[PDB]
């Protein structure tokens, strides 16, 4: 099943936050993350599991990672807050 | 245009083709019109991609070994200093070529040789140097070359063939075997012995390959990687076998290791999860 | 569609052959007969 | 000389190429070749031939009980199996059909599904296989399984029941890796009435389940098997 | 220009190739071939004309006495020479067919084997030579020799025997270096009765042993020869 | 398809094959269907690699020699100074090639000849020249260079080419000899004397091949190595010889060294052993 | 080996060559074709559609009222609306015809204009739409329009008017991008009479201009268009 | 005044087709039917 | 399954000419001949 | 005595057309008519 690190943040106003999302199946086609916010794709080996450093982080978002994996849940919602 | 599928209405059919008995051995060929009423679709599929002949048929890396060209004065085993490098031929040394081979008994087929040579001078150095690799394919059981610039490298028989480091040589060995064809798998021993080697034989010797930089040598040390890649073509395949589901251990035998891990995947959650 | 000449005198030297044509997997999945036809030589 | 212009990619050494090179054996005459039983032309007649499926998979280790699919007597409205149809994953990893499935990128065609029951001979049994097309989730009642393509066998004289998988797809092919949108659908297996043992026999009786392609399978786009894996080069 | 794409290989120096070249000399005119005595098209032409086997291959030195088999008066049921059949090795190595045969890797076929008696017109002697097919020993009496391929041959006017060595093998194929799988077998020669020799005679007579091939001889795979070797260039 | 052995039954034959008399000189050629009940099978062979044109048909190198890019001022013998080189083109200074030619008394063949120029730098360099050789084929009894940049060299009429170094050359000589063909052996004179040489003689002049580095100087010494291959092609010889046994001491003689070790190997047994 | 002279530009990379190259893929076969409606062989297929002119491009955002042309009750003898035909510019770049004609250098042939009329049924309008070949200036008044290239337009049951503008020029193609040399002339609308509403209507009624190509219709050099632009590569 | 040769097994690696000739917008600029004359299957 | 184009005027620049068909060993092994038939010129 | 292949689809990329063989110098040299004939049209 899709998965997404960490499961909750909270982080200051406009800061960068790194986002994992990861997969059981190894051999994913698709696997990203679903967020409004300017987004980087560390580079990382591997087809499984990717890590994107979201910054400038304004609002309560809810970044969405995805794929395509059959078994489990294909989606998994991680909870963005701003304190000010 | 083949068919896949014929149209097929409703079947009150006294002759069941889907209760046999896999207790004879045979797959009988039950078809989807014949459990279920079905349309009739064409095929727009040759299968030319399952042919053997693709299917055991692109350039693999078989083997890498680096050489150096270094000052060879005051070395007593060239071999040791990487001076040159020789290499039994064999398809087995990679485990995807070596299944993919071994789903099958015998095989023959001609082989096609791309030699990549590329090289790197991690010390110091001016430059790089402009050299040039001798692959000699010596043929079964005649004598690899024993140091750097000895004799056998002049063979008046040898094939060899000479290229520049950083590009490629390409020649193709025809069908090598004794026998009608190559033994991936052999049953037996050389002769009637109790302590004679099982399994590997000479039957599968496809020649050995030696390498060495021609160039004298230059102030600094060259490191050069040769990369030879096999390609079998004109190939034949006899007698499916059951696929390779552990690792292997060496070439020739199909030992495994002790303590394996389990090949069939565990179900998470009993018989009935889907 | 498709042209090749060959440059080399030896059939080791040719290109890979393609697809063989006649493929027919009852060897492998209906190799039964009954031995009561008198099959055997 | 014939003017000539190189064009980009001269000097490439690509791995498919697969054109004419000098022979290092000039004149060679290799062995001719003799008549040996069992020759292969293509791939795709080979996984036309049933092997067992590993289907009751929850042992810690690989056995051949891995193989046994265990039949309970007395049980009504009841599920024997259950498992997805990605062929290249799962129960089917091991099998012939998909080791030589994980070889390729795309598949299509029908599957040959079969079972065979190895209980006593004074036992008896009707069993519904059902095959749930994708878009719909595993079936968890026989309700839910027998809307779908089903079988009821009915365990007799004749042990072996084979039901095909009808090639059930918008996209006419799909991926041999789990993916989403080419969800090949699922396999099921009910009680449909139920199974009596005879006095004297006691315990639990085993169907042997065994997969094959039709001779309507495609297999496309090659690529490497993740079934075996090497860190360091083999020796003899 | 004549868009082209050169391919891997491209400059290489393979020394078995074999094309075209352009002439340093154009326009010359070599001398006419006039008729010269036992041209050689095929090397399988030479190798069927019989050699000596230098047999008796005990000595220190060479000698002409290696290539005397020696024959006693009044010796029974014994033997007179064994020795294994690998043709490029052992005795043979320095024979026509043996240094042929060593610039090959493979061969097949039959060979012809002759034997010449050399003793006084007025001896008698029968001798039985004996061709041990691979798998069993080397015989070590006579009665284990005669139930394998043999020849009784008795001397007389006509002084030569002739026994081919029929091609006994189930692979194609064997190696002409000494190798366990493809081993030729044995060839032994016994005393059938025995020798007499006339009074007034006494001493060892001699057999000379030769070696040949078949019309059916087969040579594949060109080899160097380790016979020859050579640590610096020669001058003039 | 050839036959190679006929089905042959019992034999109760009175005109014995087997009984002959090899002091005529004849091999007779005797079957295994002469001696033995045989069956009947097929060549499947033509023999195409036992053909001389095979035998003695791919390429073998035949000299090689080290010449030197340097500045040349104030040199008096440039010969000496390696700053060129010439050979006196020959096949005998090989012997695996030596001795396969001399399986034959005569024997006739154009020459393609391959120039492999291999470049070291010893010493400190600061990058690898770019060096052009020029491989100069003098014809029989001309003048060879005297001076690395002599006027021999710019001759209007000696073959020449030029080619980088790293590179090949390839070129065919076709036969240069004044007989119908070369003497591999001369039992003879040029001349009626009584001191003049044996054997050596000028039938089998070949040419000789003259080797220089075009370019001028750099700041640092270049060495190039120039392996010369020769492949004999539209072979043609006469009159097989017996096997050459015993090393080799000089070119276009048969001697043999004094003291050389035995040729036969000795049994390690009795004449009875296995 | 076939002697050869490579040409200059060897090596070099075109980006325009479109040559035969090697298959990665070897034997691979491709999903075969179905139909699928509504296939495209040519952009001069497309560019014959009509599509909606921005001609009120006076807002300061983008709105669909860009794409109405307000028509006013009881004016005599004035203009509705004036452009030039700088196809791949103005009022025109954001159409199909505009975008499609931005991706070459040249154009050639004749332009459809339409004009649809939105207003009530029970309205009533002459309007002229005068094409003013290149030359003269903008008409500034009717007289002036009604001597060049013009349609009077009675709006009733017919709702739209199709007037073509004539390929009216010397040199054969024209600059898609503006160019004085090449300039395609002017294309204006005026009222004929008048515009008359009926009682209990009041307001603004509309035109709908619409723009295509003739079917006697070229573009020739291909380049890139300035419609869309990026500084950075996107990602999934 | 144009010559092409396949030098390749694969229709993937011939150059590019050319123009499609029978090139007709009315699939786009006359979709109109009139739905009275039962044009529809 | 094999062609040739000789690319240069001479001779000595073709490749090898490959197998000399007609052999035949007897020159070597079965040069006996009775005198007495009068084979001699 | 030569030969030449279109190796591209493009007349552009053909070499150079050669001579126009009906070389005429009258249109430079003489163009006078007499007007009183009626040439023009």
């Amino acid at each position: 099943q899709t998965s997404v690190s960490p499961s909750k943040v909270i982080l200051p106003r406009g800061g960068s936050v790194l986002v994992t999302c990861s997969t059981s199946c190894d051999q994913p086609k698709l696997l990203g993350i679903e967020t409004p916010l300017p987004k980087k794709e560390l580079l990382l080996p591997g087809n499984n599991r990717k890590v994107y450093e979201l910054s400038n982080v304004q609002e309560d978002s809810q970044p969405m990672c995805y794929s395509n994996c059959p078994d489990g849940q294909s989606t998994a919602k991680t909870f963005l807050t701003v304190y000010w | 245009q083949t068919v896949a599928s014929i149209s097929s209405g409703p079947k009150h059919t006294q002759k069941v083709p889907i209760l046999t008995a896999n207790e004879t051995g045979a797959t009988m060929p039950v078809l989807p019109s014949d459990s279920i009423e079905t349309r009739t679709t064409y095929m727009h599929f040759n299968g030319s991609e399952t042919d053997v002949e693709c299917f055991l048929g692109r350039a693999a890396c078989v083997h890498v070994t680096e050489i150096q060209n270094k000052d060879a004065t005051g070395i007593d085993n060239h071999r040791e200093a990487k001076l040159f490098n020789d290499w039994k031929i064999n398809l087995s040394s990679l485990v995807q070529l070596r299944k993919k081979l071994e789903l099958f008994t015998y095989v023959r087929f001609d082989s096609e040789y791309t030699i990549l040579a590329t090289a790197s001078q991690p010390d110091s150095a001016n430059y790089s140097s402009n050299l040039v690799v001798q692959a000699m394919y010596v043929p079964p059981g005649a004598p690899n070359p024993k140091e750097w610039d000895d004799y056998t490298w002049q063979s008046a028989s040898n094939p060899s063939v000479f290229f520049k480091v950083g590009d490629t040589s390409r020649f193709s060995v025809p069908y090598v075997g004794l026998a009608s064809a190559y033994n991936c798998f052999y049953d037996g021993y050389s002769h009637d012995d109790a302590e004679t080697q099982y399994g590997i034989t000479v039957l599968n010797h496809m020649g050995s390959m030696a390498f060495r930089i021609v160039n004298e040598h230059d102030e600094h040390k060259t490191l050069v990687k040769i990369r030879v890649y096999h390609r079998a073509k004109h190939v034949e395949a006899w007698i499916p076998r059951a696929p390779r589901a552990l690792p292997y251990t060496s070439i020739g035998r199909t030992n495994y290791p002790k303590n394996t891990e389990p090949v069939i995947k565990k179900r998470k959650g009993d018989i009935k999860s889907y | 569609t498709f042209t090749v000449i060959n440059y080399y005198k030896d059939a080791a030297s040719t290109s890979s052959a393609g697809q063989s044509l006649s493929m027919d997997p009852s060897k492998f999945t209906e190799p039964v007969k009954d031995l009561m036809l008198k099959g055997a030589p | 000389g014939l003017p000539t212009t190189t064009l980009p990619g001269s000097g490439q050494f690509l791995t498919t190429d697969d054109r004419q090179s000098p022979s290092a054996l000039p004149n060679y005459e290799p062995t001719p070749r003799i008549h040996i039983p069992g020759k292969v032309h293509n791939l795709l007649e080979i996984i036309q031939v049933d092997t067992l499926i590993p289907m009751n998979n929850t042992h810690t280790k690989d056995e051949v009980n891995s193989y046994l699919i265990p039949l309970n007597a007395n049980r009504q409205n009841e599920q024997v199996f259950g498992t997805n149809l990605f062929i290249g994953d799962g129960v089917f990893k091991t099998t012939l059909l998909g080791e030589i499935v994980q070889y390729y990128t795309h598949w299509s065609g029908s599957l040959r599904f079969s079972l065979m029951y190895t209980g006593p001979a004074l036992s008896s049994a009707k069993l519904i296989l059902a095959y749930t097309p994708p878009g719909a989730r595993g079936p968890q009642d026989r309700r839910e399984a027998m809307l779908g393509t089903h079988v009821v066998w009915d365990i007799g004289l004749q042990s072996t029941i084979v039901m095909t998988i009808p090639w059930t797809s918008g996209v006419q092919f799909r991926y041999t890796d789990p993916d989403t949108y080419t969800s090949a659908g699922f396999l099921s297996c009910w009680y449909q009435t139920s199974l009596i043992l005879p006095p004297e026999t006691t315990g639990q009786v085993y169907l042997l389940s065994f997969i094959s392609a039709c001779p309507d399978f495609k297999l496309r786009l090659m690529k490497d098997t993740q079934t075996i894996s090497q860190t360091v080069a083999l020796t003899e």
